[PDB]
């Protein structure tokens, strides 16, 4: 019984070592990520200035901003960790994506996955949902390379291939350092917002299709350094 | 017409051919193991029975 | 089996293995938590803890200390409950609706009260 | 003396030899652990006075495992030259196999990277472990368990889904039992597996196990900057 | 002695002495009287050799 | 398409001649079965007796 | 050094070196899991296994314990196999290909039996 | 250093401080081994920590 | 409250009747804190515990 109480007594000392070493690199990583999140802050808000003011002169009959007549197919993108020891993390994400699931059924639509992270996959294989495309390796440091890749793989769906008449996402916004909050946001067709309250090369109208695949890339993006933030 | 008739059927064959096949082999796979299902539910009432006439006896 | 039925040793017996396996993911869940589990790991523990809380009971002495009027379950009963816990019939339910409830019955009217 | 008291009784059982008769006594003493301590002084001394261990854990028990034996820690010093050669052919490494499955599934519990040969040690360990469990007051005769330890050490279990083994098993030498006797037959009166019995016994598993049924929200939105369309 | 998992794991041959050690309700008055209720068919044989 | 029509009806054909060749083998299996059950009972009958 | 020569006391120790490592790991592994390591004791650990897996050896009075015969390695060649598996350069064989072998080339002839 | 030494997995996240004590942590308990009856006179030992 | 006070320790957030539990077990601890050799009338305890 000793020698068993003393073994266990060494297993917890270095356990309790290790976990404080992550929880202080755990306090780095969210300096490092909230840096990167407040850094894409600027290119955000002018490319979100330039969109506004080209759907302005836009003709506004690009496919992203309009609801598909009878939607049945959804996309829904989950933002996950890649790596352990984040606690209720991706228990959250993945709540507030089963809840997206009943939401969309209530509405009819059939949900289909995209996941970013590996615990999701490990939970949604389990419970035998089909993922259409995965990613996996960089949802702690994320890059926007991923995020044109991810927004890619979406918009090509929509566009469309069976395709998906809508398309959501589920990620862990940070709200605060000390609460962070998985949320859902249908990021196509989106709503076009009018307020109350330029010369475009080398139309208004190609170029606001051209730049649509932008921000849905950026807001992408924005969603995986968020996301990468609540991880840490 | 013609021609249009023509495309119409090209395109039927074609998935007709194909979802016929997908079915033969499905249909084929679902017979076949309902016969196993019922094979397996003889032997298991044959178990049944073996049990019940050696407790009986 | 020979004595109590093979529906009552099976219920029993998935029982105590879900336990059993609770127990031994003991120091994990103290460290870590149900977090750090795998799903199926995450599912039997939540089952567990559930199973374990409705082997609490209501019991009819009890009454001098917590004034709660105490239950009898019949044994029929208390195996069909227990074999849809094991099933995992019940495991959408909160786990405070299985403290000292003692039956089906009580069981869905603590789950309506919460 | 308490030492002396048991090896002065337990040494008592022997098998003696052809010139003083040839007879033999088996002892199988029974020593009950307090708190799984296999540690203790006792427990020690009887595992030092005899030729083997067959540690029943209440852990194993409770997880399924009946007759509950600790691969690892069990171990029968005679070994091999107390089984038929059929059963020493057909589990001549069982046990350490079971050891290293019991090792790996505990270092592979949180381990998401296995290869393929970790996994595939690991579903073989798992079926091997359904394989060994046995209810109470079910006997086999050493032909069936020799068939039996075969399905899963030959691999011939790799296919089934691990819930089910325990059936498959139960099934098969049934099957064997009722159409295919003689592989039983021979294994009993020949105490071999030979290499043609073996062949009609691999056929049979393929041929009942193409008739074995397994149990198997906010919104994105783009400012027009116009108060009305 | 009839159970798969010490004729095959941890045989037990005549003139061995196999310790059966475990803990309350573990199954060892089960193994050794499963043991001895598997001696019957050869107990039948009438041959003292078997 | 032609061609499927007649695998089609070829499958159909084999899987009912496999059918009963399966319910053949399982009454037979069967059969051996509930023999082998019955002489267990007998066995046991004689014991107790 | 002094008396086996400087590459045996070197290729031991080095043995040692890992065996304790591992075992210091084997509580993080227990709870936290592998994956949490680093790259360097995540490699250590696999040739941990290798080596502790290779020290097991087919004994000739253990044949009626493993049915196979037993086996004799030549110091020079327990030498060389344990530098190689220090190195890493039998990180690639899977571990299950070191148990029970006795050699290099039972090595190389478990690795394509696996 | 022995405080330190949780971090060697993660030394990229550390302080450029940080990560000197850990560097000369390393070196320094290198320097402190020493081969068995070969012991060091004073002034080779002072060399040796300086 | 116990319990519930040790699972806020760690939790983004909760219900809002976790937080109304939450504020009435601080409340009740508060309340029964009592400063020494300050007994009260067993009517000043009931005043207190309403
Ligand atoms: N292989 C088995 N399969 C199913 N049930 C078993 C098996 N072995 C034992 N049991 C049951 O588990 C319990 C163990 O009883 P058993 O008499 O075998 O234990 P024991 O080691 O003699 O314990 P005790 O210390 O109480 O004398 C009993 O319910 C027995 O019926
Ligand atoms: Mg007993």
């Amino acid at each position: 019984t000793l020698r068993e109480l003393r073994g266990r007594i060494r297993s917890a000392g270095s356990i309790k070592k290790i976990t404080k070493a992550q929880e202080l690199i755990a306090t780095s990583r969210i300096a490092k990520a909230q840096a990167r999140v407040e850094a894409a802050r600027p290119y955000a808000a002018e490319i979100t200035n330039m969109l506004t003011e080209l759907a302005g002169a836009s003709a506004l009959d690009h496919p992203l901003l309009v609801e598909r007549k009878q939607p049945k197919r959804a996309g829904v993108l989950v933002v996950s960790s890649d790596r352990g020891l984040c606690g209720a993390y991706n228990a959250n994400v993945l709540r507030r994506a089963e809840e997206l699931f009943s939401l969309l059924r209530d509405e009819g639509k059939d949900p289909v996955l995209y996941v970013v992270g590996r615990k999701a996959l490990g939970y949604f294989s389990f419970r035998q949902r089909t993922v259409v495309e995965s990613w996996t390796g960089f949802s702690e440091r994320p890059t926007y390379e991923n995020a044109r890749e991810i927004a890619d793989t979406l918009v090509n769906a929509f566009m469309a291939i069976l395709g998906v008449d809508e398309l959501h996402i589920v990620f862990t916004e940070f709200r605060s350092m000390l609460s962070q909050t998985a949320v859902a946001r249908r990021a196509a067709p989106m709503e076009v917002e009018y307020v109350g309250e330029y010369s475009f090369e080398p139309d208004p109208e190609t170029l606001f299709d051209a730049l649509l695949p932008r921000y849905i890339a950026t807001r992408v993006y924005a969603a995986l350094l968020e996301a990468a933030a609540s991880e840490s | 017409a013609e021609r249009e008739a023509m495309l119409a059927k090209t395109a039927a064959d074609n998935r007709k051919s194909a979802e016929q096949v997908a079915a033969a082999q499905a249909d084929y796979e679902k017979e076949m193991a309902e016969a196993r299902a019922q094979a397996s539910a003889l032997r298991d009432e044959a178990r049944a029975a073996g049990r019940s006439v050696v407790d009986e006896k | 089996p020979a004595i109590v039925g093979d529906e009552h040793y099976r219920v029993a017996q998935e029982v105590i293995r879900i336990l059993q396996r609770y127990k031994d993911l003991q120091d994990i869940i103290a460290i870590l938590g149900i977090d750090e589990l795998s799903e199926e790991d995450k599912q039997l523990v939540n089952r567990a803890r559930r199973i374990e809380r409705f082997l609490s009971q209501n019991m009819m002495a009890a009454e001098q200390f917590t004034g709660q009027p105490g239950s009898t379950v019949p044994l029929k009963e208390t195996i069909e409950a227990f074999d849809k816990l094991t099933k995992g019939e019940f495991d959408h339910l909160p786990e405070q609706a299985f403290f000292l409830i003692g039956g089906l019955d009580d069981l869905a009217k603590k789950a309506e009260s919460l | 003396d308490v030492f002396y008291l048991h090896s002065r009784l337990l040494e008592r059982c022997a098998k003696l030899s052809d010139e003083l008769g040839g007879g033999s006594m088996t002892g199988l003493p029974i020593i009950e652990t307090k708190a799984n301590d296999i540690s203790a002084f006792i427990p020690t001394n009887v595992i030092s006075i005899t030729d083997g261990q067959c540690f029943l854990e209440s852990d194993l028990f409770n997880q399924g495992v009946r007759p509950a034996i600790n691969v690892g820690v069990s171990v029968s010093r005679v070994g091999g030259a107390a089984q038929i050669k059929a059963m020493k052919e057909v589990a001549g490494s069982l046990r350490l196999d079971l050891s290293q499955y019991r090792e790996l599934e505990a270092f592979a519990a949180f381990a998401s990277d296995l290869d393929a040969a970790s996994k595939a040690q690991l579903d073989r360990g798992a079926r091997l472990v359904e394989l060994l469990k046995q209810p109470q007051y079910s006997p086999l005769a050493v032909e069936e368990q020799v068939v039996a330890i075969f399905l899963g050490t030959q691999g011939h279990l790799d296919s089934v889904p691990v819930e089910d083994v325990q059936r498959f098993e139960s099934e098969l030498l049934e099957h064997v039992k009722a159409s295919h006797s003689d592989i039983f037959d021979g294994i009993r009166e020949t105490k071999k597996l030979s290499e043609e019995a073996e062949e009609k016994l691999v056929s049979v598993i393929n041929e009942f196990k193409k008739g074995f049924q397994a149990s198997d929200l906010e919104k994105e939105s783009v400012k027009v900057r116009k108060p009305a369309p | 002695t009839g159970i798969k998992a010490i004729d095959a794991m941890t045989p037990i041959g005549r003139g061995q002495r196999q310790l059966i050690i475990g803990d309350r309700k573990t199954g060892k008055t089960a193994v050794c009287v499963d043991t001895i209720l598997n001696q019957r068919e050869a107990w039948l044989t009438g041959d003292p050799k078997q | 398409l032609a061609d499927a029509d007649a695998m089609h009806a070829k499958a159909l054909a084999d899987a009912k001649a496999e059918s009963e060749k399966v319910t053949e083998e399982a009454k037979q299996d069967s059969e051996r079965i509930a023999a082998q059950l019955s002489e267990q009972a007998g066995s046991e009958a004689e014991r107790i007796k």
